[PDB]
């Protein structure tokens, strides 16, 4: 939030005050940012690349505004860039996951990316 | 379609009530009833 910005200002001032400086140089700001960024931890959940798939395909379904045509239109549209006979089963598996955890009624009305 | 909602009126053998009950179902939840209106209404 913006409180992180004020924390960065405070930390950079302290970093300068440590070196008995009369004005904050960008090295102090760099150290304050580095410390603040390093403190914040990534939340690890058990593959997690699937959210990349969900966002990229939900975006396309948003752009377009049955299952039969639309399912395989999805199972072509994301295959347009990298060759594999093995990520199709992956995409259909995650699509089934999304169907049966109620994120697809073909792009339910109440779902924010 | 709403005309199908009238066909199910005919085969059972009122418009205000048939629309009111579906209208309540629309605020009831999400499954099988939002999905018939969420796209038909926007496509008219």
């Amino acid at each position: 939030t913006v409180r992180q910005l004020e924390s960065m200002i405070r930390l950079s001032e302290a970093m300068a005050r440590m070196h008995c400086c009369d004005e904050v140089q960008p090295k102090h700001v760099k150290e304050a940012f580095r410390l603040l960024n390093k403190s914040i931890i990534r939340v690890e959940t058990p593959e997690y690349c699937r959210i990349s798939n969900l966002i990229v395909l939900h975006l396309r379904k948003v752009e377009e505004e049955k299952r039969s045509e639309l399912v395989n239109w999805y199972l072509k549209e994301i295959e347009s860039e990298i060759d594999s006979e093995e990520e199709l089963i992956n995409k259909k598996r995650i699509i089934e996951k999304v169907i049966h955890r109620l994120t697809h009624y073909d792009h339910v009305l109440i779902e924010l990316t | 379609s709403q005309v199908s909602e009238h066909s199910i009126i005919k085969d059972f053998t009122p418009e205000h009530a048939i629309h009111k009950v579906l209208q309540l179902m629309l605020r009831r939840g999400e499954i099988q009833h939002r999905m018939q209106r969420k796209v038909l209404y926007r496509l008219k």
